[PDB]
């Protein structure tokens, strides 16, 4: 939702990081991209693809995820 | 000629022991026993490592696999010109004579032997694997 | 000219590179005497560098944005803009020497194959026969064309071993 | 029982007839080639003298003549080094300024632009900076002019001619008998007394009469031209008396047991010379005197032709305990009849000695202006270490060869060898467990440190600031050696080396030698070294003990020492021969020695080598070993990535050749991976297709092209792997140490 | 002398002499004609 | 167990039987060659698959072939 | 590897605004090793150092991870079955003769990996290490530079 507003200066986020082995410096080191915790910066390009095909909000991605899960089942 | 019978009360060659002997397989699956006759006391090399002394007369030894027994047989035949023979012993006490199976060594032809696994054709006459496909299991064209 | 390149005689980077090489050589020479062995060797290297740059510019080579000569491999462009000396003439020169070597070796193998022990001649080279064949190999293209036209260059398919497929 | 000279006259006729018949030494190769394999076999069995014939006398004669040929080659190489130092070097200029002029003894011809390799080494000379250390050795011997080096080169050529003549004379004219070679008592007596003792005594005489006065005047600031010639010093007693007052009394104090008078040139100074940075030559001269006396005494122990002396057979038979059965019975016959067993023992001790030489040479620099020449020190340590490791692997190989060919069970009924082979399973199993324990407790520390450092937890690492592993035993030993000259060495003026502790010695603004402190990183790298050495020992020992038989193949001895496998049966019996164990041991030796030289280079450049400034010493890398050697990332970044800058940007300078080799060595090593990961079946079929193309054009050779054998493929792969890796490290080390050191 | 010439006619000796001759010819050509890049 | 097969190109040289390290092959009477003998494999349950018999065969192509089949304690040559 | 190296170096010089660097250093292998591999891995190997760490430390750990997997693959690629089978036999004897441990026995007899299995395992480690090493280097260099 924030990357669509400024897709030139905002890095995409893959997913959050939950690792009990991380120390404090690793926690603030991976905390970037505007998130509230340690996350991974995606390099797959799904943000640009979804933005080009029409995705704008998180609701759209949620609905698409549920639909693909039903298709998988 | 008649099939010999194993004599468990047979003296063994003078050996101090080693760590390459029998294992749990001898007590749970099977083991092998080789016996031979020596004309004199002589030092030979054990297939499991070390040097043993065969005594004058009967000699009995135990091995974990048939290859060790045949290696010792080859050593005794080629060096000391002896005639050894071995058996496969099971934990229940069953003894099965193995070599020489018919009393004559397999390198020399003997009457009464029935040929087994002989193909009356050459290798180039084997069929293609496609003709053997979809069989009961993985089968090679040479098996037919 | 070709591919947007410029001749080395007019490239500024070419002259700049020549000045840079002469500058580092002169800088190394500044620490020695004027009539010693390192001074003479450095002066000889400087003269060789100047002669090499002048000869490359005189040859008409094309230099890129880096100031280094670029070769033209297309026969049409090379023959149309005077660049046949880069890749064309050396191509035929290599073809002549390579075919020379191959023809001499083939002739030696065919000559020693009809003897009692050809393998012995293969490990212990018969110098007189090899020298005679090496001298006679000057006419390798004509001899090769004649062998190909007579059908004696190749071996029949029935005389060559193959796998059982 | 009688030790005499037993020689046969004219056994082999000198002729060129066999020179035209390749493979004459082998019965199988004398028939001639039919396939290309024969050619390789011709070189793989050239020196396998025991394989050509079973006569021990013929093998011994061939070995003795081959030794003469080797000595002739060595003499030619030494003569070449002296000639290069006398005609294409700057030794004379380097003598007047050894702290600024770089040693050089190789000049290249001005062809194809290679003249750039003739760098400005100083002294008005252009050439390649050498790292062999011949300049320091020649300076230590008292050589001051090129005429002396030229004369030594001519003498070396004469000695080489004499060695080759001796080999020919002993193989074709006067060949010794088998009983002559079996005189181990006489041979040991002569080698201990004559060779070693007399060589040490002669070198002590040269040091006392040439090295000591010439080097004393050199250190005093006298020009080499003004220093008297060695014969002038050896001709009159006035000059020597002025330089050493004890020379005024002649050799009289030596015979009157007044040795204390010779304390001016025979001392126990210890430490290093503050002018040159090397060991005191008076200490080296006194050392050689003591060594000569000790070896001369040791050379009168064995019985030869009189009642006095010892019989090694009796000594070996008298050592028998209740835990080892018979003992050393049959060992005398084994070592007096098998050349492979002797080669195994000699190669093992020889390699160990070479490694000891490398350590003692860097720690106690014996040559003047050697410690400050960081390039020479690093190159010498690395070279001697590699030679030692190679000789050790060869020792394992020949031990396995003896066990396969010369072992006889009728002479080893209950000896030490018999019992070792009897419990080889227990030996190998325990060594396997200790190898796994060492690997975990050595490499896991680095992995744990890497993980903790990456996870942002430096407080949980195995470092000096965090949980530390201090080598208390090594530190205690260092303190003991440093405090030794005051309690346990009253006559020693200083310690043996400065690595134990104390003040630093600097020559020309560069630290010649300073104390070496050991911390957690040193502890970890030492355990890494122990683990790698244990794995190499495990592979070599497994290949020696299981060379004749094993639980997988009971008749391995019948298959020989060098065979590819025993088929794909029993699940697969690939690389079961002892040769393959040596093949794998070579890789492990390379790994071990590579980590050893890497540790030496980083430790020396970080805590020892460096410049001297006002109130402080600045090292080459700034002391980053204690903080970065505890992680693999530190070794990859601070040691491999940071120090490789000098070799990758060396283009356009005199060290550019090193950079070229640095790339070439990466090629050969990668080339090895083609032979090590592939099999000859694929290559044979590919050759079949190429042969088809050749038959089509009537260019098929009579000698059938065959792919390399399985053993040859493994040998080629390991040879290329070792060459590429060692050459890579050589180029990197030399370029870095010459540019920054 | 015949055996010596036969030994000199072997593959390694012949290869050594031939490669030394070829290398010497190329080196002398590059010495008298320095830095040849194009024809 | 492995599959060992004998073909009619066998010359009865008995080299494969002498090279077998586990006594798998033997010689039986035959009439298709001068030696009047033929190789046989009546104890294939003890074959390990070392292929020494194929190495010892002089016919072109080989008269004895070993095809690696199912693996057991005997075929794997395990003494434990 | 060659095609991806070429793509990454040409695009790195393009994005950095200096295509002349690639044009003048891609003609010799030393330029490829120094100006592309050594120069672009400085930020990668500095993901975690004795002074701390940053968000790029995961790629440094993955870089060393791939190097380790690749080297582990070389073991299955160089050493072959026989040596390992003999070693495993010695281990079998050691387990059978050890008290307090021989009471626990295996259900499957321990044997060395087959020749085909060894090749597959070595190739799998080689490929995994290759892929992980290049992926970590490419992502770290491209993300750190831009
Ligand atoms: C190995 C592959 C190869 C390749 C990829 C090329 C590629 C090329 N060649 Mg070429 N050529 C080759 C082999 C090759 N050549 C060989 C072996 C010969 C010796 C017989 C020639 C001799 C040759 C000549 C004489 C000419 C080219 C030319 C050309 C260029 C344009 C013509 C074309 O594409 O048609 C393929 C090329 C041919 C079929 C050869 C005949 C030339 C055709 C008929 C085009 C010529 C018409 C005209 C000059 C086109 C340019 C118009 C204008 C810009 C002047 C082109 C880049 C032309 C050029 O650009 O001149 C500078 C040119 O005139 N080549
Ligand atoms: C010119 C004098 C001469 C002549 C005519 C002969 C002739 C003969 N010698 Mg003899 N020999 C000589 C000198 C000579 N030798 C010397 C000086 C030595 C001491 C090293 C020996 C020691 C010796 C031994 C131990 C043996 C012979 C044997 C033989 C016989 C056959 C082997 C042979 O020559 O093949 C030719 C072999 C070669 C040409 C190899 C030469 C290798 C040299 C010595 C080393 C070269 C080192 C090289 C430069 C470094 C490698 C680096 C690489 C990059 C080049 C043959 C009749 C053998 C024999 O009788 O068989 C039963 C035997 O075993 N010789
Ligand atoms: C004091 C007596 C003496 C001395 C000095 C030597 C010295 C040597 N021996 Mg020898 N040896 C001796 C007695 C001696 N031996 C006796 C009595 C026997 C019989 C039991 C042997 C049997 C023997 C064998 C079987 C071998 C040696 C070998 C060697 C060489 C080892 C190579 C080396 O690393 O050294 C360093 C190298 C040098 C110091 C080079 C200098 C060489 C000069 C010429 C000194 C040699 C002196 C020696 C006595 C020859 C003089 C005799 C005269 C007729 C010329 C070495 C030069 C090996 C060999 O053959 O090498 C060729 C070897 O295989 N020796
Ligand atoms: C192998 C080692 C070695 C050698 C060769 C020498 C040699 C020498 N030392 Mg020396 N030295 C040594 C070790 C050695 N040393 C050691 C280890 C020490 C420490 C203890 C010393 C300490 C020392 C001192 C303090 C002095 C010497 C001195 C000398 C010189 C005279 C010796 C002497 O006084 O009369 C010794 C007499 C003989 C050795 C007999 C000579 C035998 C001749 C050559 C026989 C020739 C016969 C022949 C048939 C002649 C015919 C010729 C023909 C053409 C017709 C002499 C050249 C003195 C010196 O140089 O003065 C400055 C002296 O002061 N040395
Ligand atoms: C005093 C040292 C010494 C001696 C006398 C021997 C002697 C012998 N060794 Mg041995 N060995 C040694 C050390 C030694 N070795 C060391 C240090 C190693 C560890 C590497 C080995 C490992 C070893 C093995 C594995 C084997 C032997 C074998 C043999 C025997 C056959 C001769 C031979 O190898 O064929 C001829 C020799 C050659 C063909 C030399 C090969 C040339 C190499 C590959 C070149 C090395 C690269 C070079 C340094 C760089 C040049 C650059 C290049 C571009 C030109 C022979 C009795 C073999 C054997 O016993 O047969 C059953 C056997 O297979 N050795
Ligand atoms: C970097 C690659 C690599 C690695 C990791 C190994 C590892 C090993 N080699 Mg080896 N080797 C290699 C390359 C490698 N080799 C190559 C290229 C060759 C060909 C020349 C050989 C040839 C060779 C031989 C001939 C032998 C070995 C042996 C050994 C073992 C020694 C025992 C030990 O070190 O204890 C500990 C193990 C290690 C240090 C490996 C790393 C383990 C990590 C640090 C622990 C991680 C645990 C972690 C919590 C796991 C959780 C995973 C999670 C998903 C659940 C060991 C497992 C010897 C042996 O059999 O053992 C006695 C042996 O004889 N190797
Ligand atoms: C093999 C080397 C090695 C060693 C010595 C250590 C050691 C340690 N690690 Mg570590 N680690 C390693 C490898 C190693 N690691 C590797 C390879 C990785 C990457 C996979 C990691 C990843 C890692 C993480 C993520 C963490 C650690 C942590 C720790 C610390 C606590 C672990 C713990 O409490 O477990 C418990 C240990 C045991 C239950 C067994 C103890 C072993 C006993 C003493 C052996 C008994 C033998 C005995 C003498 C036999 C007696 C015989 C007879 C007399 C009865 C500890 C000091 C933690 C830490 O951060 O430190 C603060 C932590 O979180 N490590
Ligand atoms: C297949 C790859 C290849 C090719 C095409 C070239 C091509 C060339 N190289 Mg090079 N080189 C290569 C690989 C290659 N090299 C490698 C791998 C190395 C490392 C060892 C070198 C190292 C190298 C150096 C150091 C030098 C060259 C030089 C040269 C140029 C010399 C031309 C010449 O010899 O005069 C002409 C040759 C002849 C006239 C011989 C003709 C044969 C007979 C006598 C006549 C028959 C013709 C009808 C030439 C353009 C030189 C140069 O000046 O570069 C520009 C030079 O300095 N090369
Ligand atoms: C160290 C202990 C030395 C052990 C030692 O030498 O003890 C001394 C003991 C006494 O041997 P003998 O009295 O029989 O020796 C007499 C003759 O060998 C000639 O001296 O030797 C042995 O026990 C042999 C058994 C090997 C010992 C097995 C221990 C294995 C541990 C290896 C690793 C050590 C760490
Ligand atoms: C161990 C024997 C084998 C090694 C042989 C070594 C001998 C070498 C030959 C050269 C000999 C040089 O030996 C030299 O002898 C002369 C004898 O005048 C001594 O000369 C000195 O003492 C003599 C008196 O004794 C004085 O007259 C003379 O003016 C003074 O120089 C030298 O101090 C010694 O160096
Ligand atoms: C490449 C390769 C080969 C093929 C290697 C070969 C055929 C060796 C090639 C060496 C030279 C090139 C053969 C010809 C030597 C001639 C004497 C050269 C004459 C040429 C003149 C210029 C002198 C194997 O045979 C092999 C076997 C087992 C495991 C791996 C491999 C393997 O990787």
């Amino acid at each position: 939702e924030q990357w669509v507003t400024d897709p030139v200066h905002i890095r995409p986020i893959a997913h959050a990081i939950w690792d009990p082995h991380f120390g404090q410096p690793a926690v603030e080191a991976f905390t970037r991209g505007g998130a509230s915790g340690p996350v991974n910066i995606s390099t797959s390009g799904v943000y640009q693809w979804w933005y080009t095909i029409g995705m704008r909000t998180n609701q759209d991605l949620y609905v698409g995820s549920v639909f693909l899960a039903l298709v998988s089942a | 000629w008649t099939v010999p019978t194993l004599n468990p009360d047979t003296p063994s060659p003078i050996f101090g022991g080693s760590t390459g002997g029998l294992l749990r397989k001898a007590q749970t699956e099977e083991f092998y026993v080789i016996t031979w006759e020596a004309k004199k006391e002589q030092i030979f090399e054990m297939p499991t490592g070390g040097a043993a002394i065969m005594r004058q007369g009967p000699n009995l030894l135990k091995f974990g696999k048939k290859e060790q027994c045949l290696a010792l047989t080859t050593q005794l035949r080629n060096k000391f010109k002896l005639t050894p023979c071995f058996y496969r012993v099971f934990p229940d006490g069953k003894v099965q004579y193995l070599h020489p199976a018919d009393g004559v060594y397999p390198e020399k032809v003997n009457a009464g032997r029935v040929g087994a696994n002989q193909n009356m054709r050459r290798i180039g006459q084997n069929v293609n694997p496609i003709k053997v496909k979809f069989s009961g299991r993985m089968m090679s064209p040479a098996e037919i | 000219d070709i591919a947007g390149l410029t001749p080395c005689s007019e490239s500024k980077a070419y002259a700049k590179l020549e000045k840079k090489e002469l500058k580092t050589l002169e800088k190394r020479l500044k620490q020695y005497e004027a009539d010693s062995a390192p001074a003479v060797a450095l002066k000889a290297t400087m003269e060789r560098t100047k002669a090499r740059f002048a000869n490359y510019a005189k040859a008409g080579l094309l230099c890129g944005n880096d100031g280094l000569p670029h070769l033209i491999a297309d026969p049409g462009l090379a023959l149309k803009y005077g660049h046949a000396g880069e890749v064309f003439i050396p191509t035929f020169g290599f073809l002549y020497v390579a075919g020379y070597i191959g023809y001499v070796g083939r002739q030696y193998l065919i000559a020693v194959k009809g003897e009692a022990k050809p393998t012995d001649k293969e490990i212990i080279i018969d110098v007189p026969l090899a020298t005679k064949l090496a001298w006679q190999g000057a006419g390798w293209p004509l001899a090769a064309v004649q062998e190909l036209q007579r059908g004696t260059l190749l071996e029949k398919e029935e005389n060559i071993t193959v796998s059982p497929r | 029982k009688k030790v005499k000279i037993a020689v046969d006259r004219n056994p082999v006729e000198t002729s060129f007839e066999k020179w035209a018949k390749p493979g004459h030494f082998s019965r199988t190769l004398s028939k001639g080639p039919n396939t290309t394999t024969w050619i390789w076999n011709l070189h793989a069995d050239a020196h396998d003298f025991d394989s050509h014939t079973s006569d021990l006398e013929e093998i011994s004669r061939k070995v003795f003549s081959a030794h003469f040929g080797q000595l002739g080659i060595i003499f030619i190489w030494l003569s070449g080094m002296y000639f290069h130092g006398a005609r294409f070097s700057n030794y004379e200029a380097w003598l007047s300024d050894p702290t600024h002029i770089k040693p050089s003894a190789q000049v290249v011809w001005p062809i194809v632009g290679q003249e750039i390799l003739n760098g400005d080494v100083g002294g008005g000379f252009q050439g390649i900076q050498i790292t062999s250390g011949f300049f320091q050795l020649w300076r230590a011997s008292g050589i001051t002019s090129e005429l002396q080096l030229y004369t030594t080169a001519i003498g070396g050529l004469v000695m080489a001619a004499a060695m080759f003549f001796a080999g020919w004379f002993h193989y074709h004219k006067a060949a010794p008998k088998l009983e002559w070679f079996q005189n181990v008592e006489s041979m040991l007596n002569h080698h201990l007394g004559g060779l070693l003792g007399l060589g040490s005594l002669a070198w002590a005489g040269h040091q006392i009469h040439v090295s000591l006065p010439v080097n004393k005047l050199l250190d005093a600031g006298v020009d080499p031209k003004e220093i008297p010639l060695p014969h002038d010093l050896l001709l009159n007693r006035a000059i020597m008396a002025d330089l050493y007052p004890s020379f005024a009394k002649g050799i009289a104090p030596f015979f009157t047991l007044n040795w204390s008078e010779y304390s001016d040139f025979l001392t126990f100074k210890g430490g290093l010379n503050p002018v040159t940075g090397g060991l005191w030559l008076s200490d080296t001269a006194h050392h050689h005197v003591a060594i000569a006396v000790l070896f001369l005494v040791a050379g009168h122990m064995y019985r030869t032709n009189w009642g006095i002396g010892h019989s090694m057979k009796e000594i070996l038979e008298a050592h028998r305990g209740p835990f080892t059965g018979e003992g050393h019975v049959g060992l005398y016959e084994i070592l007096t009849t098998s050349w492979h067993a002797q080669l195994a023992i000699n190669l093992a001790l020889f390699g160990s000695l070479s490694i000891i030489v490398a350590h003692h040479m860097y720690a106690m620099p014996p040559y003047p202006y050697l410690a400050t020449d960081y390039g020479t020190q690093l190159s010498l340590f690395t070279h001697h270490t590699w030679i030692g490791g190679f000789c050790i692997v060869g020792a394992g190989a020949h031990a396995a060869i003896f066990m396969v060919r010369d072992y006889d069970p009728t002479n080893n009924y209950n000896n030490l060898l018999d019992r070792v082979i009897r419990h080889r399973d227990a030996i190998i199993s325990h060594l396997n467990w200790v190898c796994i324990f060492l690997g975990f407790h050595s490499f896991g520390l680095y992995i744990h440190n890497d993980t903790m450092s990456a996870l942002g937890r430096p407080q949980d690492m195995f470092s000096d600031t965090a949980i530390q592993l201090q080598p208390v035993f090594a530190q205690w030993i260092q303190n003991t050696h440093f405090l030794a000259p005051q309690l346990t060495a009253p006559n020693a003026l200083a310690a043996t080396s400065l690595t134990w502790g104390g003040d630093l010695v600097a020559v020309g603004g560069k630290v010649a030698m300073m104390p070496i402190s050991l911390g957690t990183s040193d502890f970890m790298v030492h355990h890494i070294h122990a683990f790698t050495i244990h794995v190499t020992v495990l592979i070599l020992l497994k290949g020696v003990l299981f060379a004749r038989s094993s639980r997988l193949i009971p008749d391995k001895a019948n298959l020989g020492f060098r065979f590819p496998c025993d088929g794909p049966g029993r699940g697969g019996t690939c690389q079961v021969s002892a040769w393959d164990h040596v093949f794998l041991g070579l890789f492990w030796m390379y790994n071990s020695l590579s980590i050893v030289i890497f540790h030496f280079s980083w430790k020396m450049q970080s805590d020892v080598w460096g410049t001297v400034t006002a109130s402080g010493v600045s090292h080459i890398t700034g002391g980053n070993f204690a903080q970065s050697a505890n992680t693999i990332n530190g070794w990859l970044r601070d040691f491999l990535w940071a120090q490789s800058s000098q070799v990758i940007q060396s283009y356009g300078s005199a060290l550019s050749a090193y950079g070229l080799i640095f790339l070439g060595a990466h090629f050969v090593w990668a080339f090895s991976l083609m032979f090590l990961f592939s099999g000859r079946g694929y290559w044979q079929e590919l050759i079949e297709s190429i042969v088809w193309a050749h038959n089509k054009l009537k260019v098929a050779p009579a000698i059938q092209p065959r792919a390399l054998s399985i053993t040859q493929g493994r040998a080629v792969g390991v040879a290329h792997y070792l060459l590429g890796g060692i050459a890579t490290t050589w180029s990197f080390f030399l370029a870095r140490i010459i540019s920054v050191g | 002398m015949k055996d010596f010439t036969t030994y000199l006619s072997t593959a390694p000796v012949i290869a050594t002499i031939w490669f030394t001759f070829t290398a010497g010819l190329l080196i002398e050509i590059n010495r008298y004609f320095p830095d040849p890049l194009v024809f | 167990a492995h599959i060992v097969k004998i073909y009619d190109t066998c010359i009865g040289c008995t080299q494969c039987v002498r090279a077998c390290p586990l006594d798998v092959l033997e010689m039986v009477p035959w009439d298709g060659c001068k030696a009047s003998q033929m190789a046989s494999a009546p104890r294939t349950e003890d074959c390990v698959g070392c292929k020494r018999c194929e190495t010892a065969c002089p016919t072109d192509f080989l008269s004895v072939r070993v095809y690696l089949g199912s693996e057991s304690t005997r075929s794997m040559g395990l003494s434990y | 590897g060659w095609v991806t190296f070429y793509w990454h170096w040409k695009h790195l010089t393009l994005w950095q605004g200096n295509v002349a660097q690639f044009d003048e250093s891609s003609t010799y292998l030393m330029g490829w090793l120094r100006d592309y591999l050594w120069l672009n891995s400085s930020q990668l190997i500095n993901g975690y150092n004795p002074f701390g760490m940053n968000s790029l430390s995961v790629w440094a750990w993955t870089f060393l991870f791939g190097h380790l997997i690749y080297a582990t693959g070389f073991m299955f690629l160089i050493s072959w079955r026989g040596y390992w089978q003999e070693l495993i036999e010695t281990l079998v004897w050691a387990h059978e003769k050890t008290p307090l441990a021989n009471l626990v026995y295996w259900k499957d007899k321990p044997v060395a990996l087959s020749i085909v299995q060894a090749r597959l395992v070595g190739l799998a480690h080689f490929s995994v290490g290759y892929i992980f090493t290049y992926a970590a280097f490419l992502i770290a260099s491209t993300s750190g530079r831009f």
